This record gives structure tokens, C-alpha cells and sequence, in this order.
């Protein structure tokens, strides 16, 4: 089902972010921001986007990726376009 | 108004920017300029007409400077038209900036092949066609980025640092026959406030300022200078 | 021994010559050395055994350093085996000298493709695998001087100058993670009158300079080119 | 640490800062260090005591490194005490910054004579005392300022750019007898405007300069002469 | 030829050799040239007479370029006479090469004091007299290479390397007022076959070839070049 | 006359590691040009090899300056 998929998708995204930024997965909520809340620096975010890009086999254009600031942005992006 | 014993010059990638101002400057000093372009002829045609309307000598010539056979044939065509080729400016180049972790090997090859191998072909063919004259001068247009490197430009810096060194080796091979090879390393050229903060002269350079340094290195006035790399950067790098 | 915070090192083109001496030197200094070979397994296996019989840690690994997939996967395998990769030495260069007017463009292309792309892939993958440790050091080694004179070196100089300028650009990118990048330019390693020290250099003298640039003792040195040529060029 | 065939080293202007850290580092790798000072001896004596209490070999020696007779006699005294002199570090130097239009030729000469002529004397005497044994290594402590220049430092940049080039000519003259000469060019050393333009995003530690000096003295740099080793965190490439 | 916005130039040590040819070249390009000499006036007078007979503008001026007060007064005298000073060439070096172990610190002082202090005084006074006009160019010329080979040059190299670095510092200090500072390093200049041996261009340089490199750096064509060192050595050093 | 002087001046300059301008007729090998003991022997043997002469030790000791050796060499070499 659609929520079943959401659950599983969010769980995959959460684990990527949690290793990339070395934070506990419970800190990785839809509203958490990579930098302000999860201790990322600018390069961490670039590395995070690449880590997501080849787990989910997508290309996030630089112009798109500039606007991806929190965990929910990633969920919406994959789950959309 | 600088003195040139030779009569003509081929400038690769000369449609716009620094390459077009090199053509503008050299035509105004009485050389016949060959304006190379690879795909869209309108801008090069317009440059040629501008120079001819000023009473200068100019021609356009289509080729890909990264293609050995295309470049080789174009110089052969110029030698058939003009009787020889006195001067060459390797100006053709591209950028494809990216942090290295985001850089495909193809992105790296694209810049190397277009920027460095192109200059190899031109320098080699210059040796061939200028040797029986025992006369010639070749300028390689490099960049400050080939001297000091730069974040996001691993490919461009490799291509231009390779150009600067390769040029010196051509200088050694052409020297006995009085075929000089020199490079110019422009800084930040106008053809942003943050970058100007670091320039002692407190402005971007004009394309004309690069062109006239190139002209000096082709001219008779630099006749004892070979294997040099002329910085044209406003003091941004010393 | 020289002091190293890191634990292991990959040396491309490590089977022979300078690369093999870099392996000996770094292994003797306590690093686990990964010995790259592309064709001949016998020589690399003999080096690994020599080092293991001396009580050092050593492994061999086969890949073409100018092949993107092959070199990427090889570093991935070392990270899987050892938990990470502290150090990298790019030394996979070839020398094919000819007078320029006798050089085909495909010859130029082949040398430059091998020499610059291998260092590019190594340096790029170093940035990736070294970033989380916020620590690392990478040495790019130019080809040794292979001519008595100044002729026949247009693709040699293109490769060397390209590698030196590349490395500087990697130094800017890696500095954001305390990953240092430096170059080494050996002279005549085994015209001798043009060498002020009046002798050829030993491969071991290149290896120990490489070791210094990997070691903690060079921790504020990045974007530098270290000449190891007995004064041949200053 | 690092391997040394030689046994002792003289460091000019070694009582504090980078010079003292060169003494500290080289002493910790087994060399007997001679700590030059000109003026007040208490800081130099305290360094010597510190190093001896750490189990190392150290001695102080007073002389003006800009004085030919004084420097020459000091090296003679070390050769008499120790049997010879393996290593020399020309670190003595002063700064007197000011824009050139406010700088008397007096202010120029002082820095030139103090910073460049001292290194000339030291390198010259190193050739003399190191030649018989066909072994030596000499490091000249220069600066990024001598490589790229700086506003307000026409005098310092002249002295350190002169030092860098002069060191290469000494390398030519000592090379046949295995006496090596190299320079180090520190950037901004602790001994955030500055730090902005430094890729490693920090000032260098004096120890980081000292270990680069140690490398160039050590056997590990045995095929390196006439080099200028940048220690600047990427500030200049 | 080359284009100059400025009108006059002072050349230190201009009586003979490179200095006289610099004066000759710059006078033929339309600048009023001031020929500095220190002791014997007859060669400088003859140069001035030669240049005026050729239709150029030239004057002589006696002073010791290593003397702070003498140099300062000479530039004041030129400014009084001409209204200003556009350009300066520091060429008052001396050469005395010995092996270092044979060279007294007196000998070292002699060369460094003269070569560096003279260039320092000239560059300093150029900042003072050039800054109001927001225009100027200064060339610092190193001594001609002394012997074959690499020995005997510890005070030569100290002088040359010091000059080059101090020139870069002046480049920063003059940059906002558009006062450029650049260096020229000549090779083996005819001013034999065993010397030409290691020169790729297979000949000694002419004094005129050095003078035209100096002219380029003074000229408007190098307007985006400051803090540079231009080698004029036929490929001897790259 | 001058051709032999130039030729000899060049040998002296390279042997003693001085710029040629120091090698004038009046310049003394030891006092002015800094020749030591090994330098004197080396210079003698080089001039003997160049010009095909052999100088008696007692007469070498009385060659104090550059003009002295140029004179000795004109007088004694083969036409
Ligand atoms: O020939 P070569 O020339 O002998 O190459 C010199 C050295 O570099 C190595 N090398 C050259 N290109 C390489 C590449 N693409 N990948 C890995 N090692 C390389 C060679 O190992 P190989 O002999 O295995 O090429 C050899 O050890
Ligand atoms: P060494 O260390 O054995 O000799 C030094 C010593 C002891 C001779 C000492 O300088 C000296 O005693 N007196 C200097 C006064 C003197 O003898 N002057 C003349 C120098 S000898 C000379 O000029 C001969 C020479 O070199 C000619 C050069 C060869 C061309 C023919
Ligand atoms: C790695 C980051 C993201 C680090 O930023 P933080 O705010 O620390 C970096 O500046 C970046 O994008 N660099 C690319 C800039 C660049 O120069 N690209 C090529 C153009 S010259």
C-alpha cells in the first residue's frame, strides 16, 4: 500500500542519513535539518546527496539539490519526480 | 605598432572573448588573422567583417582544434592560401567545473582532450610548418589556475598546468630553428567583488590586456624570450 | 620510524623500482601496504612475501589504475578489508618519449590518458574514502627523468605539469577534511655531471621523501611539489 | 621521528618561538643542540635546562649571528668541543614592518644585514667545517613573504627572497662534498582574517615548521638539495 | 614600437651596456630619457649627444644610486625640470663573484648594499612621485649572468632573489595607485661557443633584446602585469 | 697580443671561480683572486696542458700577477 511504501522508503532514507551524518536514527525526523539539527557541514550535505543518489539510482540536479535542506525534502523528492 | 617579421597568425577558438580580442589586436598591428571557430560561424563572420571594414586582413576557418586531422588540414589550407604560417595562438579551451567527488572521468577527459591535446596538435604542426622558415612564434593561452590550482577545477588546472609545461618542451625542440614557444597565464578577465578584493590592481583585466601581452610574445620585441610563462593577472598571483 | 596516525596505504604501480621501495619503506615503518600490480603477479607476490617474512603487513591487489571502475572497486575492497584507507601513493605513470614532429596524437593521448587519469581517479577516490576520518595524505609521484637532454619530452612534460597542477587543486578540496595532497618529482634515479650531488639517486631516497609527505611530520604541508633530484633542478 | 647520521646542530636565534621549537624537536630525535642567543641568557638557559631534564643533549652559546667574527668563532668553539658540526639551521631574523614610503634606508639595511648576511656567514662557515668529512646539512629558515612579497614588508621580503636564492647557490657549492642546503618557507605560524585564506583553516604550529626542518637535516632527504620547502597549510602553492 | 602614456624615464647606471641600450631604445620610442651615471661623465655625455643627434630627447644626471640622499635629490631635480616622472628603470647593480669560502662579508655587503639598496631607494621614491598621478611603471633589472656554470654566485643570487621578492612587495604597495613593479632577469648578453652551448636559441642575447623587454613592461601594453619577473635568456632557464 | 690575454684570462677566471672583470693584468693570483695552494697547482697544470709548456717551479713562484703569466706564455709557447 501507499503508506506501506512510505514507511519502507522513509526507513531506507533514515538509515542513509544516520550513517552519513553519524547521528542516531531517532534524530532523523522529517523536520530535522541536516546542518542546524543533525550537525552537518556544507560538504557533508554534498556527500549526503551523492549517498542518496546512488542508493536510489537518481540524479538530483545541483539546482534542485540546493533546496534540499531537511529530511522531509528528501522524502518528497524521491517520492516525487 | 609592435614589429612583426612574420605576416599571418592562426588563433584557435577566436570567435569571442580573449580569442577575439587577440584577433582584433593582431589585425590592427598589420597581421593577417585567421579566426578559428568550431561550430557557429555567425559570430566569427561578424568579427571578420568588423576587421575588414577597418582596413585589416582577416579570414575565418572552421575546424575542431581537438581533432588531429581537422587541425592538421586547416593549417595545410592556410599554408596553401598564404604560402606559410608565421604565428600560432593556442587559445581554444573549455571549462567544466565540479568538485572532484562529483566529477565523472568523462568530465575530466573532456577538458583534457579539448584543452591540452588541442595545444599539442597546434604546437606540433607549428614546428613542422615553421621549421623550413627557421622562423616562428607560438603563444599558448593558459591560466592562473594552471599555476596555483583551484577548488572545483581539478580538470581545468590539469589541462592548463600541462599546457604550461608542455610549452617549455616545445620551446626546447623549436629553439635551434628560431621557433619560440611561450605561455600567457591570465588571471580574472572580464570577457565577483570577492574575487576583485584579492587582485592588487583592484579590477578585473580587460581582454585587450591579455591580447597585447600575447602580441608582445609573438612580436620581434620578444625575440630572446622562449620557454616563458607571462603572468597577466593584476598581481593576483606572484 | 617516522610517525603515522594512519594505518594503511595503497601504492599504485608498486611491483618494481620506486614503487616497490615505497612499499618496503612504508611497511618497515609499520603501515600495512597494499601493492598494486596490473600484469605480473609473481613480482608482486615476491614483494609481499619479503615484507611478511620481515614481520611487516602487506597485501597485493590487481587493477589497472587508469581504469575508473577497476581502481574504484579496488579501493572499495581495501576499505572492506581494513576498515578504511589512510594513505595513497599515485605512481602508475608511463614514459614514451619521441620528438614532437614524430609523435602521433594517439601516442600523446595514450600517455596523458594513462598518467593524468590514473592520478585523477586515485585522488578523487581518496577524497571519498578519507573524508569521514577527517584525515589523510596522498602523494602524486611524477615519472623519473628519462632523457639526458631536453628533447622528446612534450608528452612527458604535459603529464608532469598536469599532475602537479591537478594535485594543487585537490589540495584545496581535501583541505576541508584535513586530507593533504603533495607531489614528488624525482630526478635521475637508478649527464651525471649536470647533477650537483654527482650521483644517481637511489629509489630508497625517493621512497623516504614520499614517506615524509605521508607522515604526521608534514601535517602543515599541502599543495607542495617536493623535488628529489640531487640539485638537478632548483 | 627521523634518522640522522650527524651528531650535533647549531640553531641561530634559538631561544624562543620557532627557533626554540627546532631545538626542542631536534634534541628529542637524539641530536646535541647548540642554542644560539644574543642578548639575555635566562630564556636560553631555561630552554637548555628543559631539554636536559627531558633526557636530551643541549648547550647554549652566545653570539650575534650578524657579526662575522662572532659567528665564525662560535662555530670554531663548537668544533673544538664536539669534534665537528654536522648540521646548521640559520633561523636568526628580525622584522621591522612599515610601508616603504615611511622606511628609511636605515630600516632597510638593518633587516637586510641582520637577516641575510647572517645566513651568508653561517652557510659559508658550514662549507668550511663540513667539507673535510664530506657530510653536512644546512637549513635556512625563510618565509612565505620571500616567495610572494607583502605590503609593508619590502625589507623583510628582500631579505628572505635573497635568502632563498642564495641558499641554492650554496647548494651548488657544497654538493660535491655532500653538504646539502635547503630552505623552509613557513606561512602563518602561531608562535580569522589570516586563517580565511589558509586551506587547512588554521595557523601552523611551530612544531610543524620544526619537523620540516628536521626532515631536511635528516638522512631521509639525502637526495634533496637546493629545495625550498613550503610549510604554509596551502596558503601559497 | 610600443605605446606609452607617460613621457619620461630615469635609468640608473645608464652609461654603458644594457643601460645605454635601454636609454637608446626608450628614447627611440619617444620618451625623454634621463641617463644616470656615478663617476666619469664622458660616456654618458656621448650617449646623450648621440641620442639628441638622432632626434631624440635625452639628459644626463649625476648621482650615486646607492646613496639615499643623492637619489632623492636627483628625482626631485627631474620632477622640477619635467613636471613629474612616469617611469623608472633600476639597473645600478655591480658584480663581484667569488666562491663563498673565499668571500669576505665585506665583499658580500658590497654587492648586496649596492644592488638592493639602490633598487629599494628608486622604488620607494617612485611610489612618492608617481602616486599623485595614479600612473607609473618601474622595472628592476638583475645583473647579467657572470660566469658559465653555477659556482661563485652566492652574492649574485642573494642580490637577484632579494630584488625579485622586494619588487613583488612594491607591487602590492603601488597597486591601488596604478604603479606597476616588475623585474627582468637577463641571461648571457653580448655586452663564446662554450656559453652558447647551453642556450636553446644558440646565441648570446643582444642588449637591444633586453631593452625591448624592459620597454614592454614600462609600456601601456603590460597594464595588467605587476609583480612579474620576465626572463630574457634564450631558454637558458625555464 | 690581446687575443692571447683573453684566452688566458678565460682559463684563469674559470679555474679560480671569479668573474672575468677581476682578472686584469695587475691582479695577483693569491692576494687579489684568492687562489689557494691546490688552486695554484691546478692552474699551472691547466695552462701547461693548454699551451704545451712546462714552467720551472722556481719561475712559477715568481709569477705573481696575470700579466706575468701572459708574458711567460707568449715567450715560451710554440708559434
Ligand atoms: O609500463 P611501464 O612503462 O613499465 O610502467 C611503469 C610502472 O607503472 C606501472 N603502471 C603503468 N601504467 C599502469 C596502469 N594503468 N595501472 C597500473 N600500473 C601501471 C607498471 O606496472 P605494469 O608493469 O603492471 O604495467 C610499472 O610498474
Ligand atoms: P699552500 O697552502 O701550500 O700555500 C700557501 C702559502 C704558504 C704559499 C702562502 O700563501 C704564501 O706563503 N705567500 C703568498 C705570497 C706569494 O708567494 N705570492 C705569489 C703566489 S705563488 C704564485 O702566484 C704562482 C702562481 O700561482 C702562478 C699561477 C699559475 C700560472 C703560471
Ligand atoms: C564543498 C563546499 C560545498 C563547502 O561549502 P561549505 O559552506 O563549507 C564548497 O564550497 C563548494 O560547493 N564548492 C564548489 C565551488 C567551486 O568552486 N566550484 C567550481 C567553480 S571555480
Amino acid at each position: 500500500s501507499s503508506m506501506g511504501y512510505l514507511m519502507a522508503l522513509f526507513e531506507d532514507i533514515q538509515a542513509v542519513i544516520a550513517e552519513q551524518l553519524n547521528v542516531d536514527a531517532a534524530q532523523v525526523t522529517p523536520e530535522a535539518e541536516f546542518v542546524k539539527d543533525l550537525g552537518a557541514d556544507s560538504l557533508d550535505v554534498v556527500e549526503l546527496i551523492m549517498a542518496l543518489e546512488e542508493k536510489f539510482g537518481i540524479e538530483i540536479p545541483d539546482e534542485q539539490a540546493e533546496k534540499i535542506v531537511n529530511v522531509g525534502d528528501v522524502v518528497k523528492y524521491i517520492e516525487d519526480n | 605598432s609592435m614589429q612583426f617579421t612574420g605576416k599571418n597568425v592562426l588563433i584557435t577558438g577566436a570567435s569571442k572573448g580573449i580569442g577575439a580580442e587577440i584577433a582584433r589586436t593582431l589585425a590592427s598591428m598589420g597581421l593577417k588573422v585567421w579566426i578559428n571557430y568550431r561550430s557557429n560561424a555567425e559570430v566569427a563572420d561578424a568579427l571578420k567583417n568588423e576587421l575588414e571594414e577597418k582596413g585589416y586582413k582577416a579570414a575565418v576557418i572552421k575546424f575542431d582544434a581537438a581533432s588531429e586531422s581537422d587541425f592538421v588540414e586547416a593549417i595545410q589550407a592556410i599554408v596553401q592560401s598564404d604560402g606559410g604560417l608565421s604565428y600560432l595562438v593556442n587559445n581554444a579551451g573549455v571549462v567544466r567545473d565540479k568538485l572532484a567527488i562529483k566529477m565523472k572521468t568523462e568530465d575530466f577527459h573532456h577538458v583534457i582532450d579539448n584543452n591540452l591535446t588541442s595545444a599539442f596538435i597546434g604546437c606540433r604542426e607549428a614546428l613542422k610548418v615553421m621549421s623550413k622558415s627557421r622562423f616562428g612564434s607560438v603563444v599558448n593561452i593558459a591560466s592562473i589556475i594552471g599555476e596555483r590550482g583551484n577548488m572545483g577545477q581539478t580538470n581545468y588546472s590539469a589541462s592548463k598546468g600541462g599546457m604550461i609545461a608542455m610549452s617549455k618542451s616545445f620551446a626546447y625542440e623549436g629553439a635551434l630553428r628560431n621557433i619560440r614557444f611561450n605561455s600567457v597565464t591570465p588571471g580574472f578577465i572580464e570577457t565577483k567583488a570577492d574575487y576583485v578584493k584579492n587582485i592588487p590592481l583592484n579590477r578585473l583585466g580587460a581582454a585587450k590586456e591579455v591580447a597585447e601581452a600575447v602580441a608582445f610574445l609573438l612580436s620581434d620585441h620578444s625575440s630572446y624570450i622562449t620557454g616563458e610563462t607571462l603572468k597577466v593577472n593584476g598581481g593576483l598571483y606572484m
